[PDB]
């Protein structure tokens, strides 16, 4: 075994009945020195690296020669003069076998985390020195996180889109459906996970052109989308994901469930495609009553009304779809309905449930659509446009596709360098810069969608890891009261740099006259109450840090109504995966599901320790799946009322808990405001 | 006050040949003498027509005889053991170091053979003479099967276990201690029910039924011997196989609540080296 | 009396039945013609006789098919079946 | 050319009851009206009186007769997975959901019940009219097997499977579709063995075959009506129900080589819900 | 049991010895009487029924319009003035169960034969009254047969397209795969079979922009066509049939080939693709000589020569292939190939085995483009161009996409009517008006093809039942003598047509001037070798027909030279297994399978006795199992020299022979000039 990693396996072993947790440090100490140190490319100046790296197309020359040499050079000075130190082996192991660039051979590395960064900001910064230094220092600091495709991807040539996600609508045609698998194969080659909404998609049994029965419902679409998204399984180094979503008062959502079942047969079962659930608030008012409710044909309600069935609020038009004898449904019952999604997402985890009425209550853009379906992290909810793909040599109705433009902060860095608000500002900038540069030429929806919307995704991370690190349990009201000013901190921000952008550039985003933006609307719970710490402890913890109160939330309304807003769309909390090592941080705002993590690496079992670990918060660091899923219900929609798209929630189910467990975590959701629900992970 | 334990040990002791990958053999196989290869190829033939007449004939015989389902469940699985895992591991060890050739000689070698044919005609006559209602031909059928669990085996046995001992044909000799530990519980057990009828017998009634078990016993031994020096006076071994028979029936007798027939002797130390979802209410809406 | 053989060089029944008409020529072929036709050759006696099948056996009398026979048959029955019309 | 197929598909199928836990099952079951709960302790002691029937006779007697050493091994392993398996699972089912005393009552009216002894007793009829050395009778018996495993037992796996299908009862319905699975291999394995049969018939004696199995078929399906009515009508099911029968009538047909008896017919959503190398050697590629 | 069914079954009670052959009239005359009459739709006069039929969706009015009332009228009457009787019950029950038009609910017949046999008619002459009836006459003589799309949906407004087979060319880039599924479906929708040509797309483990060893190869491609033709499967009217041709020189030829094995597992496993191999006659040398064999890396070829491996002649490019250290490739043993081809043909009847050069030996269009595959019958065998599908809002280079229009004339009708110029040049002038009425607006490159190729299908069926009903064995050399003055006479009337057609409207097809037709290559055989009949009994046959002399050929070849081709493909054999019954023909120029096909409808057996097949024909009716397969392929290639496009030519083996027969059977076709082989039948 490796010394590093041998110096890690010396985490469990137990002396003076505490954890070895300071040989964690030796462990990235002896990684560097034999591993990294060793192989890693040295030249003998910066100029000779840069050359070596564009020639070779490692790197893009066009971001670079916005730059003198001399900017680039202070840039990488900046970035090197911090003397960042990786605090865990595991999150220099994840940097230097993930992220950072290697050799066309692999046998080298050519990139530092210093050097990474560097190209991230300059990248970033796009032309500006100051802003690109900027960039470096809150980088370097561990303030702000880019997204993986955006951190992996920027600047370099062999690269794929920094685009996370990609959320398409598919409309009922052949035509539709064979230009939603092409553009999910084009956006899936780029890296991004795809999520398709198929509720517009007619049932099975339903007519083509007058013909009866006569369709194979979206389970047919299901498995050409998988099949898509495994040929378009990123040389296999990445398998092709894929996201379904449909509304539960979809006729197939019974037949979209059964794909999931570990009994069902090949022929009907789907691998590579996650699937989601659209629950609007009619559904779970069904199932209170115990009243039989129905599934309807999408293509019925579409010829009877000249609208889609997810177009029309089903909160008020259910009824009317019930009592049209020219509209087709059967009778279903919704309580079973719940307890086949909580018994499907027992086995495996699947559907995510996305509560709409939820997600369309606080969102800010109805006007231009409603929220009919979320991501494959089922964190994002924007607003889209179906793309009515016509025939070919005819003119296509393109329509909103959304995208991911994500970033996340690592609120322990944040906090602790007390710059809450530059560190969203430059966030924003950040992302907006991603999403202007980002140009996806096959996909016709995306592009438009992204140019109109200029929508971002601003998530936050390690909020546990800030909470145990100091002395605050997850569970407890301090921890939901700190999230509470934070996300409000953090909205206030992205808020004012949204609409700072807007009156720098000009412009705002597309239809943002009809927004709540504009009208004051979604200022209303915040020029009426006011989010400052009730807690002493939480008081303390932003001091030093001007919290946003009442009038200071007047003024930013009053700013947006007179300058706009750039950004349709801003804060997103995403899952945070295989970055949060690299941040030394804990996964998106969930809590922890093991004190410390198991990692099987070849031939070596290596040990991660939550950041910060040790005797006197080891009881802090609660596991998740200890946790009150109630409680943590709680913290996340009193974040989620800060945060305009969703969360990605993952439910930490214990093995003793049983599927009427799992239905009342997800209607307490439900009834605290929580958008969306990722996973049910169980133990 | 058994039964049920039997039931839960044998179908805890459930496997199939095909659990134990038998090409690692395939060199200490190729390295043994001619010689040494026909006695095992020979040896386990016979074993496999010992489980082949167990499991189509006397297992199910006795299944169909002895009063209670949970007694029948038992020797039912019993039964299935002997012809459907036991006989065929054979087959697959067989199919892996032998060619085709081989193979079908060997079994044509089983036919002819005086001592095997004896033993089977011996044996199998006992199952077949089985009346309905007639405990006493079904003691003496359970006396033949405990004879043939816990005793003729043995002289097959030997030779994997005796290879096993060495460090050769290990993954075979894994194959063969399964079958083993398997017989030894179908012994005891069957041993068990004989001993309840045996019991419900007057003395002299138990008289004659020793004496039937002790001519019996000593009938097959005096075959067995004739087997054993046929097969293993080739290889070098008939002495200390003999130890080891005599050592068995001594276990058999023991399995029928016997005494020991046989004086204790030392066997060859390598031998011994051988061996939920629950359903939402109303108030689950409300919080 | 004439036994008449239809058959084809691709039928396996009749390469059978070949050897049982050269043995039953050599015991019986003074009283006895044997005549082979071949129906992927001659189809229009076979059409004409409304031979279905290979080997079909004729036994035909003085022009005139007095006994049929479908499928291969052994010299004994072939035997049995002549005798039957000398 | 199928018993070693079948060998594969039968000992990979292999589970024992301990493997499902039952007791969640309790958290539904109290919500069922006294007709539902009726109704499945009914036809679970249906199912159980008929399956210690296979186990205790159908399947030792077929075994016992087929020729065959593999064949004799697949039918022990059946037979083995009636007693040891299936019967343990009824059993484990039953003293979940009843006590005691409701379970010894249940099993008394079904034990005195018109269409359930019927039906139990043609079937155990056909068995006990084997004779040795003759086919015709073993092929009679093989079809009265076929007709059990694959078309008398699926008037009572409806319910288990309408509440599977439902979410209801999940342990217990995983269970029975457990047996169900194996069921259905038996039926196509002993309907191989048939065809095997009948097939060496001439075809006088294939027409009259054909003309029992029918008439058998015909009895046992009248019966079937009367017995799905008696159970079935105080809950409502009864006219699905006979389309179950049929459709699961024209499987056992198909598994003995005939034709199916009854027209197509849909079932009920819910119940279903719940379900020669030569190398080129030159000088051919010249002509 | 129904009457006419059992009367049907008393074909095989012999009585006397003999079969009962004429109670199959009496089978059809009762169900006629008690079936057809009783559920047929009748109207007081035709001027109802037109109405009814066009005002309930069932025709088109457009077509119809271009008739006076009284110009259908008398069509009508001339169809009817016939009394055409169906001679066998199979046809009438194939007709009215598949052809004729029914009501809405599928109960009640609204089609006579003499109604199908007028509508196609009325569609053909597009307002020619006199042509109108020279078509009935043509139908309800049934000297002609248009393909089964053509007579099923000609003048029917629920209908897809008149085309029975599309061939596809797809390019190697994830725009033209993704565009290729969208076509597939589109043209599986429109009811045809499509055949895909994947030689094109690159091998398994190759680059893609620098990402080596990331590809999937062909196989993925067949995964998702095979999904897509699962999913476009005309509702389950008949399952989506699709075809996959790989060149034998791919390298992804063995994966190719693993696709249809039954050991295969489902990962790599496809289902509704038929595959089919192009053997270029370098494979057969290579085999032939037993060196060992290179399949190659279609993207090393593109990247080193810049054109595509099936674009490059394989007999010349293929030792510079070898000798090119920048083409990769792998070595396999073409003899071990052959033997895996024989193999596979026995277990399942795939590949289809297309000889390459066999093709493009006596192609006339080679200049326009090599014969690269061919359709899902293996008898289309036309010029196609790729067509280089771009990205979204960029314009794609369409290329040519084989369009076949199918038409079949009866050999029996067309001799026994000394009708062969006639019939020939009606059915030609017939396809090409459904050529042009056919446009297809989702497949650019098919409707491109259309309009320029302008590439008929005249094939023809009944040559056995032709044969036996005149005292010919289909083996016999007086066989192949008719076989080859017939087709003779049909080529050289089909060119007549196309000719004067070309005349008629001043233009021949795209590229024409390339062809041999107009340098006069096409002729050389013709204007130098007289096929007229050697045998007398043959030459009787043609009595009162002029058989085309060499002076003829000669004033064809000059009058093509003066005023060119309109079609640049009209004849080619497809098996024709359905309209076959309807005809009372048998399939194609194929022997026939069985003398008494036994069929089963619901739970009666229906026995269809040959055409003609009697007791004095009974041996002349030759099963196609017994007969030799040299002597079948002779008679094919006797065909294929007068047919331009290719024949669906089926192997029919016996169990005893083993893959070696199989091979020798390939390769004695592939030395008599057989262009394609279509199955491999095993009884
Ligand atoms: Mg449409
Ligand atoms: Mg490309
Ligand atoms: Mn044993
Ligand atoms: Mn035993
Ligand atoms: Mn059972
Ligand atoms: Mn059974």
């Amino acid at each position: 075994v490796p010394k590093w990693i041998q110096l890690n396996n010396e985490i469990m072993i137990q002396k003076d009945g505490k954890f070895q947790f300071d040989k964690d440090k030796e462990a990235v100490h002896s990684y560097f020195v034999d591993y990294i140190n060793q192989n890693t490319v040295f030249f003998h100046n910066l100029k000779e690296k840069l050359d070596y790296l564009v020639e070779n197309q490692y790197y893009e020359e066009e971001f670079l020669s916005l730059y003198s040499f001399e900017d680039i050079k202070e840039v990488f000075k900046t970035a090197y003069a911090k003397k960042f130190r990786f605090p865990s082996f595991m999150s220099a192991f994840k940097f230097y076998n993930d992220y950072a660039l290697k050799t066309n051979d692999k046998k080298k590395i050519l990139e530092r985390y210093e050097d990474r960064i560097s190209i991230v900001a300059l990248f970033f910064a796009n032309g500006d020195t100051e802003k690109a230094k900027e960039y470096v220092n809150l980088m370097i600091n561990q303030e702000y996180q880019p997204s993986t495709p955006t951190f992996l991807n920027a600047g370099r040539k062999r690269r794929g889109e920094l685009v996370s996600c990609f959320l398409l609508e598919v409309n009922d045609s052949l035509n539709d459906i064979s230009r939603a698998i092409d553009i999910s194969m084009q956006l899936s080659k780029l890296g991004g996970g795809v999520s398709l909404n198929l509720s517009k998609l007619r049932a099975k049994g339903e007519a083509i052109k007058d013909v009866e029965n006569a369709t194979k419902g979206v389970v047919g679409v299901m498995k050409l989308l998988d099949n898509a998204f495994r040929y378009a399984d990123q040389m296999g180094q990445r398998q092709g994901s894929g996201a379904a979503y449909l509304n539960i008062f979809h006729r197939d959502i019974n037949d979209f469930l059964d794909t999931k079942k570990i009994s069902a047969d090949e022929d009907v079962r789907v691998k590579t495609l996650s699937i989601g659930v659209v629950i609007p608030d009619k559904f779970v008012e069904l199932a209170r009553e115990d009243k039989a409710a129905y599934v309807f044909y999408p293509h019925t309600i579409y010829k009877e009304y000249g609208q889609h069935m997810d177009e029309m609020d089903m909160n008020e038009m259910y009824d009317k779809f019930v009592d049209n004898p020219r509209v087709k449904k059967e009778k279903i019952n919704p309580r079973k309905l719940l307890e086949k999604l909580a018994m499907l997402r027992s086995e495996s985890g699947y559907p995510y449930i996305m509560f709409q009425d939820n997600v369309n209550k606080v969102h800010a853009n109805n006007h231009i659509s409603k929220v009919k379906f979320s991501n494959l992290c089922s964190e994002v909810l924007q607003a889209s446009q179906v793309s009515s793909y016509t025939d070919y040599d005819e003119e296509d109705e393109i329509g909103l596709d959304i995208s991911c433009n994500l970033g996340s902060l690592n609120i322990l860095n944040v906090m602790e360098h007390k710059s809450i608000e530059k560190t969203v500002k430059l966030a924003t900038d950040s992302l907006t810069h991603v999403s202007e540069t980002t140009d996806i030429r096959n996909a016709p929806a995306v592009r438009r969608a992204n140019k109109a919307m200029k929508s971002i995704g601003l998530g936050a991370m390690n909020l546990h890891g800030y909470l145990a690190q100091n002395g605050i349990a997850y569970e407890s009201p301090e921890a939901r009261d700190f999230a509470n000013t934070f996300f409000m901190m953090v909205n206030f921000y992205s808020i004012q740099r949204s609409a700072e952008i807007a009156k720098e550039k000009g412009e705002t985003f597309d239809q943002y006259e009809g927004s709540t933006y504009a009208t004051g609307e979604y200022f209303d719970k915040y020029v009426s109450t006011d989010f400052s710490p009730k807690y002493e402890k939480i008081a303390n913890l932003f001091e030093g840090m001007h919290i946003p109160t009442t009038e200071d939330w007047k003024k930013l309304k009053a700013f947006v109504a007179e300058h706009g807003m750039y950004h349709s769309y801003r804060l997103c909390i995403a899952p945070t995966g295989s970055i949060s090592y690299v941040q030394s941080s804990t996964a998106s705002v969930m809590p922890i599901m093991e004190r410390i993590e198991e990692r099987t690496y070849g031939n070596s079992k290596t040990y991660y320790p939550m950041p910060g670990l040790a005797s006197n918060n080891w009881f802090f660091y609660k596991e998740a799946y200890d946790m009150d899923m109630f409680k943590v219900v709680d913290m996340i929609a009193t974040i989620q009322q800060h945060i305009d798209q969703g969360i990605s929630f993952t439910l930490f189910l214990k093995d003793t808990m049983t599927t009427r467990d799992l239905n009342r975590i997800d209607l307490y959701a439900h009834h605290r405001g929580i958008k969306t629900i990722y996973y049910a992970r169980t133990k | 006050d058994f039964t049920q334990m039997f039931y839960n040990q044998n179908v805890k002791q459930f496997w199939l040949p095909e659990e134990i990958a038998l090409n690692g053999d395939l060199l200490t196989w190729k390295y043994l003498g001619k010689n040494e290869q026909d006695t095992y190829m020979k040896v386990l033939a016979g074993l496999t027509l010992l489980d082949t007449e167990q499991g189509n004939t006397g297992m199910p015989i006795v299944a169909e005889h002895v009063d209670g389902h949970q007694r029948k469940a038992v020797l039912n699985f019993m039964a299935m053991m002997e012809n459907a895992v036991h006989a065929k591991s054979y087959s697959n060890i067989f199919m892996t170091l032998a060619p085709t050739e081989t193979i079908n000689e060997v079994f044509e070698w089983v036919k002819q053979n005086k001592y095997l044919q004896k033993k089977a005609q011996m044996i199998v006559g006992l199952y077949k003479a089985i009346q309905k209602d007639d405990e006493i031909s079904l003691f003496k059928a359970m006396v033949a099967s405990v004879y043939l669990e816990s005793f003729l085996f043995y002289s097959g046995f030997y030779y994997p276990l005796y290879f096993y001992g060495q460090g050769k044909l290990m993954q075979s000799g894994e194959i063969i201690n399964l079958i083993l530990r398997d017989e030894a519980i179908h012994g005891v057990y069957v041993g068990l029910l004989a001993q309840e009828i045996y019991n419900k017998q007057t003395e002299e009634k138990k008289a004659e039924l020793r004496e039937f078990a002790i001519d019996l016993l000593n009938q097959l031994y005096e075959n067995e011997l004739e087997y054993t020096e046929d097969l293993y006076d080739q290889v070098g071994l008939s002495h200390d196989v003999k130890k080891f028979i005599r050592y068995n029936a001594n276990k058999a007798l023991m399995n029928l609540g016997f005494d020991p027939y046989f004086e204790e002797e030392d066997i060859n130390p390598i031998v011994l080296n051988g061996l939920t979802v629950e359903p939402l209410k109303d108030d689950d809406f409300y919080f | 009396v004439v036994l008449a053989d239809f058959w084809a060089p691709w039928c396996g029944p009749c390469k059978m039945i070949a050897p049982v008409l050269e043995e039953l020529d050599q015991e019986m072929g003074d009283k006895l013609k044997i005549v082979k036709i071949d129906v992927d050759e001659n189809q229009e006696t076979a059409g004409k006789y409304g031979v279905m099948s290979i080997p079909t056996l004729l036994v035909l009398k003085d022009g005139e098919v007095v006994e049929t026979s479908v499928g291969f048959k052994p010299k004994e029955a072939l035997q049995e079946l002549v005798n039957k019309h000398l």
